[PDB]
DNA sequence: TGCCCCCCCTTCGGTGCTTTGCACCGAAGGGGGGG
């Protein structure tokens, strides 16, 4: 076929990111996978005169015992030209989040049938490492649209719609959204009748070349205030601090008539009775906290941001926003992995589910602010990753000034 | 000979041209060294004569090879290197002997004149122009250019290593149960064949290399143990480092101490217990490499301790993939950790140390977690798997850390080992305020422009204090206010501050810090029985905090 | 008077914060070791 001409953004060079260490079982899989891809012409062996590089690793799903090659093209996608500027982007359908059930299918393999602009291939280089550095690294680059590259869904756009249009006519009320290498397909059909047109969709795809989501129980967790019969000075201090922060989010929340309940230099354990005008102020603030914030709308031109907090006993609060204090979604992720013990696994799973929810709802992943040391995350996260995409993230150490989300 | 392998295409960076750098003077012993190398490299075709249409030049010299009676030719391509394209280096790390398996038959070969057997891109040769001086005064010089990889060019190591990899690959695939460790032109070749068949495969490997232009001189063909390899000595059952000689000096310069620490760090891969904290402390705040630094008392002791450790003979063992990897860690003090990795007890594969201070404020549990993470990474690099850990921390200590620390943290499978000093939390803040304890409302303000501030407190028992502070900061006065409350309170205290900054540091429960004032707060926290620390927003008129903020302003 | 790689220890300069210093991070300087 003919290649589509592709550019990096003006004044940017290709990625230059070092490969990180890999286990034995991940190196063998990459060697098995890439030698087959070389034989099928999808990748080519290259040398050091190509100055670019992108890390590679492998993931294996709990349900799917096979290894899946994953190239971390985050750096390259940032530097790749916009395709919304060239009008080949994928519109997000609003209805998907409405559906009873949504299944995710990995269709990255379809990209391997379309060649890549010969002048862009060098930017796709990656290096397989060696155990105990027995040999130098082995370098390949792509000849076809790479999995994980943001240009592949855009170039394959025209083709995917024609492969899908018979299924789309046959089934008008199922909605299909392509995001990177994934197809998110949702419907209202029975918990197990839905799954069968999944299987019919996949055979039509296997003709040419995870688990069930359920959005109508992606409940929001609001800010809630304690309930007691008796209140210590410390309780009132903490409650005044919690609402003083929340007044940056909501409108007309007031502390004047709980603050002066604490006039004087009082002991932290002394039990202060509640005036009527303080119950006035509290029961009302409970109601503003009840229902969502007025005036908060999604903007597709701006980035999504996600913050997470460890709360303990297996639970994790999160907020998604674009401008600070204008949350599009507040939530609480709970594990049931078994032993309660592994924080890094729970947070890695939390990031995948939160990012999955943004794809379903808005069509793109958020930039995560992760409550973890950089090198604790990098020591362990690939152990638990199951997605074909990788969101952007950064590492924060914000102590909890107030327990706002519990 | 020159390999018939295809050359690797190389470019100069865009906009750039070639180097133009006149030659400098060398001895006669080194001019005749190179003329013998250079009329003889010309006869084998490694270089060619050029002249004035080629406008480029680059200076050349020679140093003596570590084998004596042989000279290494080198050209100062510093200029050309800057205008030569970037490369992606394929040497990703260094092989370690603890990653090797026991082998029945072992051979070590080295390729002769490795770089000179690999040709250079035809179109790039003209940028390698140089000149041979011949006593400077007698003749202007003779111009040559390289037809092969020059020693000193930025791209030569990568292009050699990648070339060697292509040449080896037919042999590796045809012989999957012969391990070839390939570092530059140095080949370790192990196998589980009886020495007869082994040497057949060896001579066939050498003949395959010869067809592609890589000689293997007998001189560097090691056939018997101990093998000299990558700085080590390979015996059949064990390995050792080649002897480590440390400097011994009446008077030490900064550069001497820099060399001492580097050798000790090298020794720490097999000698357990090495420490360099106090020797490296001497390098701080210094301003010159020739500055004489007297050793502190603590540095003399640490050096003496290391010298005792090094006088003992040590060895590592090789990797048995059918047995688990076990990593054991001990605490040494002042943020220093040492570890051993083994499979059978008292049979170390290797050792190591971790001694970095990450953060201005941290604690032993954080640093133990970092040591675990470094060991985990090193184990992946060497063996492709993480080890089971044996740690001097109790399950209750760890469990108390990951429930009251707000960041996600983790540590793999580990067995508690009782090797004091144990890692422990040195205090824990109460989750709830303390009945009967005094309540201190602390506050401190500083003048951005003046440097002058005050720290102070108010108390539910009527106590008050304000101390004036000079040359201070906003964040310091808040830390200082907490310092006062801890200084004047009893064994159980309730403290209310309005600085998220101060709350953040102390709630992370640090036990050490680069700040003397934070260190003072830590020593006071450790002597207390119970401490509850609480935050409130400032300037919202909340009782206690408002009264103390009045008093500080 | 050279090149490339890994490691550790120290110093410095850039970034973001509802900041005015502070904490973090990556690069660069020295050392060790390899070819
Ligand atoms: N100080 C050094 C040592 C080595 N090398 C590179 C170039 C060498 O060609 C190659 C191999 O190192 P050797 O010591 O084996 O030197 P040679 O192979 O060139 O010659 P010999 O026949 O003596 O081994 O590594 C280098 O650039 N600078
Ligand atoms: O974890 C950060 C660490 O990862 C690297 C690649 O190993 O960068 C990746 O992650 C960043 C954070 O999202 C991206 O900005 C970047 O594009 C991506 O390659 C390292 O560069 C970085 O140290
Ligand atoms: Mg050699």
């Amino acid at each position: 076929i003919e290649t589509v001409p592709v550019k990096l953004k003006p004044g940017m060079d290709g990625p230059k990111v070092k490969q990180w260490p890999l286990t034995e079982e991940k190196i063998k899989a990459l060697v098995e996978i890439c030698t087959e891809m070389e034989k099928e012409g999808k990748i080519s062996k290259i040398g050091p005169e190509n100055p670019y590089n992108t890390p590679v690793f492998a993931i294996k799903k709990k349900d799917s015992t096979k290894w899946r090659k994953l190239v971390d093209f985050r750096e390259l996608n940032k530097r790749t030209q916009d395709f919304w500027e060239v009008q080949l982007g994928i519109p997000h359908p609003a209805g998907l989040k409405q559906k009873k059930s949504v299944t995710v299918l990995d269709v990255g393999d379809a990209y391997f049938s379309v060649p890549l602009d010969k002048d862009f291939r060098k930017y796709t280089a990656f290096t397989i490492p060696s155990i105990n550095n027995e040999t130098p690294g082995i370098r390949y680059q792509y000849n076809v649209l790479p999995q994980g590259w943001k240009g592949s869904p855009a170039i394959f756009q025209s083709s995917m719609t024609k492969i899908l249009e018979p299924f789309r006519k046959q089934n008008p009320d199922i909605v299909i959204y392509q995001y990177m290498d994934d197809l998110y397909v949702g419907s209202d059909l029975e918990i197990g009748q839905h799954r069968t047109k999944i299987e019919e969709l996949r055979q039509h795809l296997l003709r040419w070349g995870g688990y069930e989501l359920h959005p109508d129980k992606w409940t929001v967790q609001p800010i809630v205030l304690p309930e007691k019969d008796s209140w210590t000075v410390n309780d009132i201090q903490k409650l005044v601090g919690k609402l003083n922060w929340a007044s940056q989010i909501y409108a007309g929340i007031k502390v004047r008539q709980l603050s002066k309940l604490l006039r004087g230099t009082k002991a932290l354990t002394e039990v202060v009775p509640l005036t009527e005008e303080a119950e006035l102020e509290l029961a009302e603030n409970r109601e503003i906290l009840k229902e969502p914030v007025h005036g908060v709308y999604y903007d597709p031109s701006k980035d999504l941001i996600a913050e997470i907090q460890k709360q303990g006993q297996g639970q994790w609060t999160y907020q998604i926003y674009q401008e600070p204090f204008k949350n599009l979604k507040t939530g609480k992720y709970a594990r049931m992995k078994g032993a309660h013990t592994n924080d890094v696994k729970q947070l890695t799973e939390a990031v995948q589910k939160i990012a999955t929810e943004s794809i379903v709802i808005w069509g793109k992943t958020p930039k995560f602010k992760l409550p973890i040391q950089k090198e604790t995350w990098e020591a362990w996260w690939t152990e638990y990753w199951q997605a074909t995409w990788i969101p952007e993230w950064e590492f924060v150490n914000t102590p909890p000034l107030v327990k706002l989300w519990y | 000979p020159i390999s018939p392998i295809e050359t690797v295409p190389v470019k100069l960076k865009p906009g750039m041209d070639g180097p133009k750098v006149k030659q400098w003077p060398l001895t006669e012993e080194k001019i005749k060294a190179l003329v013998e190398i250079c009329t003889e490299m010309e006869k084998e075709g490694k270089i060619s004569k050029i002249g004035p249409e080629n406008p480029y030049n680059t200076p050349v010299f020679a140093i003596k090879k570590k084998d004596s009676t042989k000279w290494r030719k080198l050209v100062d391509f510093r200029e050309l290197n800057k205008r030569t394209q970037d490369f992606w280096e394929v040497q990703l790390g260094i092989p370690h002997p603890a990653g090797l398996k026991q082998k029945k038959s072992v051979t070590v070969l080295d390729v002769g004149d490795a770089f000179y057997s690999v040709p250079l891109d035809k179109d790039f040769r003209k940028y390698t122009a140089f000149t041979i001086p011949s006593i400077n005064n007698e003749t202007p010089g003779i111009r040559y250019q390289y037809n092969v990889l020059p020693m000193g060019w930025k791209g030569s190591p990568a292009i050699f290593q990648s070339s060697m990899t292509k040449i080896l690959e037919p042999f590796r695939k045809q012989n999957p149960d012969i391990v070839i460790y390939q570092y530059m032109d140095d080949l370790y070749v192990g196998s589980d064949l009886e020495i007869g068949q082994h040497r057949t495969k060896i001579e066939e490997l050498r003949q395959h290399l010869l067809r592609w232009g890589f000689t293997t001189p007998d001189k560097k063909h090691q056939k018997e143990p101990p093998f000299l390899w990558m700085g080590y000595e390979l015996h059949p059952d064990k390995w050792t480092v080649q002897p480590i000689v440390l400097p011994e000096k009446d008077s030490w310069t900064v550069n001497d101490i820099q060399k001492l620490v580097g050798k000790l760090n090298w020794a720490s891969q097999i000698y357990a217990g090495i420490k360099v904290r106090q020797l490296s402390k001497l390098l701080r705040g210094t301003k010159a490499l020739t500055e004489v630094v007297p050793l502190t008392e603590e540095a003399e002791l640490e050096l003496a301790e290391n010298r005792e450790i090094l006088k003992e003979p040590v060895h590592g063992v090789y990797y048995d993939p059918s047995k688990d990897l076990i990593a054991e860690i001990q605490k040494q003090g002042q943020g220093q950790w040492t570890y051993q990795i083994y499979q059978e007890p008292f049979k170390n594969l290797k050792t190591g140390k971790y001694a970095r201070m990450k953060g201005a404020h941290t604690n032993d549990v954080k640093q133990l977690t970092e040591a675990v993470q470094k060991i985990a990474t090193e184990s992946i690099v060497i063996w492709g798997k993480t080890p089971k850990f044996k740690l001097p921390i109790q399950k209750e200590t760890w469990e108390a850390w990951w429930t009251e620390y707000w960041q996600a943290t983790w540590i793999p499978e580990w067995e508690f080992v009782n090797t004091p000093p144990l890692v422990k939390l040195w205090y824990q803040l109460e989750k709830e305020p303390i009945i009967g304890a005094e309540t201190f409302y602390v506050d401190g303000a500083a003048n951005r422009e003046t440097k002058l501030g005050k720290a102070g407190y108010v108390t539910d028992r009527g106590r008050q204090k304000v101390v004036p502070l000079t040359d201070t900061t906003n964040q310091k006065t808040e830390l200082q206010a907490i310092h006062l409350a801890l200084q004047d309170s009893g064994l159980e205290v309730n403290i209310v501050t309005d600085s998220q900054y101060a709350l953040g540091i102390i709630q992370a429960q640090p036990d050490k810090s680069e700040s003397e004032l934070v260190s003072q707060i830590i020593e006071q926290l450790i002597k207390k029985e119970k401490v509850y620390l609480a935050w409130v927003p400032a300037h919202k008129g909340i009782g206690g905090n408002e009264q103390v903020d009045k008093l500080v302003s």
